């Protein structure tokens, strides 16, 4: 995250850190005791599938204070329409071998219904976005959980305001500055997009794509949270099926 | 199509019904109060919430 701030430790209580081998590798959402939504394209270069380790509660990655929990990852879920090294359908839904504890410091985020995000939350214009990702471009990635506030553009608007780029999609909406002050960076990839409304936090976007970090003339891209909620809803009744990864159906 | 116009009201999820007739819901982990608009936790940790700031 780059023009943020450290989140106060326990404010940010669904953000999820995603490690393979130990090494951080993504961030995530909690969104109920055992699943996880994050980026498909975290897992494209995945060899360890059984090396995957979800830990919530985390703050600072210097020191252990007994707040975080681990668990492994059960089953990693993307839709049949991503392709990897590319952007559209960036979205994974993974669940863990053992759910996580709900505590002051574990919550999950609420994912709303699609008429709900469509028709109010995705005229919210800021939210919150989160990890422990690049502070710089081409820099060091962040020890404590940081957060940003960015407003969300129309893709009209977005195109406009930009200056051989991917195409912005239905899946997909713009949010940020074209400034180079603030943005959310690769390693942020497959976190939080997290909008208030009266009262309560939801998921309405995961940290996708962009050019670099805080790059003048460019915005951060994000999935679209509201196409997926049929699937992901669907997805959450099944059972587990052997191997951790998953190619669902889109729709 | 009152849920269209400032979420028919809801604090939450909302319904359309044949007529002029709206149903507001919310998330598990909350029930809806008798105003037929309010979502209240019915569990320790609902979704959405931070509690070291519901607890200040
Ligand atoms: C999908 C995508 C992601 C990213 C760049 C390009 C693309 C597309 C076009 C090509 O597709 C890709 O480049 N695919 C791809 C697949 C795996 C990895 C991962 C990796 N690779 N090596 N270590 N980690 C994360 C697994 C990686 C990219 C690393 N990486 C550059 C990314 O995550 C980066 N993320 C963001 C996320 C948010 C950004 C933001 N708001 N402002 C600026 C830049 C941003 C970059
Ligand atoms: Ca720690």
């Amino acid at each position: 995250i780059v023009g943020g701030k450290v989140c106060p430790k326990g404010e940010c209580p669904w953000q999820v850190l995603l490690l393979v081998n130990g090494a951080q590798l993504c961030g995530g959402t909690l969104i109920n005791t055992i699943w996880v939504v994050s980026a498909a394209h975290c897992f494209d270069k995945i060899k360890n599938w059984r090396n995957l380790i979800a830990v919530l509660g985390e703050h600072d990655l210097s020191e252990h204070d007994g707040d975080e929990q681990s668990r492994r990852v059960a089953q990693v879920i993307i839709p049949s329409t991503y392709v990897p090294g590319t952007t559209n359908h960036d979205i994974a839904l993974l669940r863990l071998h053992q759910p996580v504890v709900l505590t002051d410091h574990v919550v999950p985020l609420c994912l709303p219904e699609r008429t709900f995000s469509e028709r109010t939350l995705a005229f919210v214009r800021f939210s919150l976005v989160s990890g422990w990702g690049q502070l710089l471009d081409r820099g060091a990635t962040a020890l404590e959980l940081m957060v940003l506030n960015v407003p969300r553009l129309m893709t009209q608007d977005c195109l406009q305001q930009s200056r051989d780029s991917p195409n912005i999609t239905e899946y997909m909406f713009c949010a940020g500055y074209s400034d180079g002050s603030k943005d959310s960076c690769k390693g942020d990839s497959g976190g939080p997009h997290a909008t208030h409304y009266r009262g309560t936090w939801y998921l309405t976007g995961i940290v996708s794509w962009g050019q670099g970090c805080a790059t003048v003339g460019h915005f951060g891209v994000y999935t679209r949270v509201s196409q997926y909620i049929e699937w992901l809803q669907k997805l959450m009744r099944s059972e587990p099926r052997p191997g951790v990864l998953l190619r669902a159906p889109f729709p | 199509l009152i849920c269209v116009n400032e979420n028919g009201g809801c604090e939450q999820y909302c319904s359309d019904h044949t007529g002029t007739k709206r149903s507001c819901r919310c998330h598990e982990g909350y029930s809806l109060l008798a105003d037929g608009v309010s979502c209240t936790p019915t569990v320790e940790y609902p979704c959405g919430k931070i509690p070291i700031l519901e607890k200040r």
